[PDB]
């Protein structure tokens, strides 16, 4: 199968450079060009550039000066680098491949890299339990508090629990740190038999926490 | 409507 | 650069209904237009290429037409999994540009929320901060009121709300309201109440606990 997998999300300071690595499989960089697209609150979807099979590069006009795309055919890696970022350069950055080697209909996308431009510093979150205590249905969850920057991933029982899971959008607190809750509803009779763990990963800080959630 | 990086959805 | 205007910004339809998205170009671009779907926390998914040609693996209820400046993406019988934003992209002129997108919302029957309240954990109290969480689960429509009360005193300004996007299966929303206190304030009070107002309830529902028990 055809895939594109980009490097992790993270913080870049004002006036500093952004660097993302796009690793591909299911095809060869010598037969297809790799495009770069971003998606920002201010400007939405926005085509940035492309590196072709033969190594040539095209850059969208407002980025010719601060954009540089390179690759390594043998290692199947495309390297994205953009210089002197400002606040409005915060966006989801994607690498993508078209259907045919020369075209622009983007059938394959990377999972995206959320980039935050801020002179603040990284901070891992604390994880606190939302302990259960109607109609045989019990609610429980995890509180993922005081981290920066976005994002954080949450799953349940190492991916085995998905039904009834609600992970809420993060909200920015007055401290400038983010916070979210992730909940799941389960049968109350299963609280004695099953273990419920929320798997929290905050990649910008290499903070990885499994929190067991029990009735108090 | 503005795009939201947290949810990757438009927020209107 | 070609300007692409998608109309309208929000569409709200019911399951099984037909629905059309509109993408207009600032000048003629022939049939050089592509359509994309974006689900919650997803990357764009290619639906149609060159105005009308189908894409492998995309279900048949998706189709598109148009030429020149006026184009239409269509879903002839919409489903709950179709909840997403939809974009158009032109590539008749360099550089390729995207439209701003249309949000597709789904109507469904009124559903009352299931309310749960969580006191703060002793683990969090050790840092000197208390978070009281109120959960409104699986309700429709989105509008709802959460009123916090501590020892019958109305709380204002010290809570924050987060709402999920629409569920792809049952089309509901879920809401979290988090009331945040200092530990000193939390220890000085007893009765913590969350009152929920929603169209699906014939009375406000209150979930409360006494600190300790």
């Amino acid at each position: 199968q055809v895939q594109l997998k980009q490097s992790g999300p993270g913080l870049v300071q004002p006036s500093q450079s952004l660097s993302i690595t796009c690793t591909v499989s299911g095809f060869s960089l010598t037969n297809y060009g790799v495009h770069w697209v971003r998606q920002s609150p201010g400007k939405g979807l926005e085509w940035l550039g492309v590196i072709w099979s033969g190594g040539n590069t095209d850059y969208n006009t407002p980025f010719t000066s601060r954009l540089s795309i390179n690759k390594d055919n043998s290692k199947s890696q495309v390297f994205f680098k953009m210089n002197s970022l400002q606040s409005n350069d915060t966006a989801i950055y994607y690498c993508a491949r078209a259907l045919t080697y020369y075209d622009y209909e983007f059938a394959y996308w990377g999972q995206g890299t959320l980039v935050t431009v801020s002179a603040a510093s990284t901070k891992g979150p604390s994880v606190f339990p939302l302990a259960p205590s109607s109609g045989g249905t019990a609610a429980l969850g995890c509180l993922v508090k005081d981290y920066f920057p976005e994002p954080v991933t949450v799953s349940w029982n190492s991916g085995a629990l998905t039904s009834g899971v609600h992970t809420f959008p993060a909200v920015l607190q007055s401290s400038g740190l983010y916070s979210l809750s992730s909940v799941v509803t389960v049968p109350s009779s299963s609280l004695g038999t099953q273990t419920y763990i929320c798997n929290v990963n905050h990649k910008p800080s290499n903070t990885k926490v499994d929190k067991r959630v029990e009735p108090k | 409507c503005q795009f939201d990086e947290s949810t990757r959805r438009l927020k209107c | 650069d070609i300007l692409l205007t998608q109309s309208p910004v929000i569409l709200s339809v019911s399951p099984g209904e037909r629905v059309s998205f509109s993408c207009r170009a600032s000048q003629s671009i022939g049939t050089n237009i592509h359509w994309y779907q974006q689900r919650t926390n997803g990357s764009p998914r290619l639906l149609i290429k060159y105005a009308s040609e189908s894409i492998s693996g995309i279900p048949s209820r998706f189709s598109g037409s148009g030429s020149g400046t006026d184009f239409t993406l269509s879903i002839n019988s919409v489903e709950s999994e179709d909840i997403a934003d939809y974009y158009c992209q032109q590539n008749n002129n360099w550089p390729t540009t995207f439209g701003a997108g249309t949000k597709l919302e789904l109507k469904r029957t009124v559903a009352a929320p299931s309310v749960f309240i969580f006191p703060p954990s002793d683990e969090q109290l050790k840092s000197g901060t208390a978070s009281v969480v109120c959960l409104l689960n699986n309700f429709y429509p989105r509008e709802a009121k959460v009123q916090w009360k501590v020892d019958n005193a109305l709380q204002s300004g010290n809570s924050q709300e987060s709402v999920t996007e629409q569920d792809s299966k049952d089309s509901t929303y879920s809401l979290s309201s988090t009331l945040t206190l200092s530990k000193a304030d939390y220890e000085k009070h007893k009765v913590y109440a969350c009152e929920v107002t929603h169209q699906g309830l014939s009375s406000p529902v209150t979930k409360s606990f006494n600190r300790g028990a």
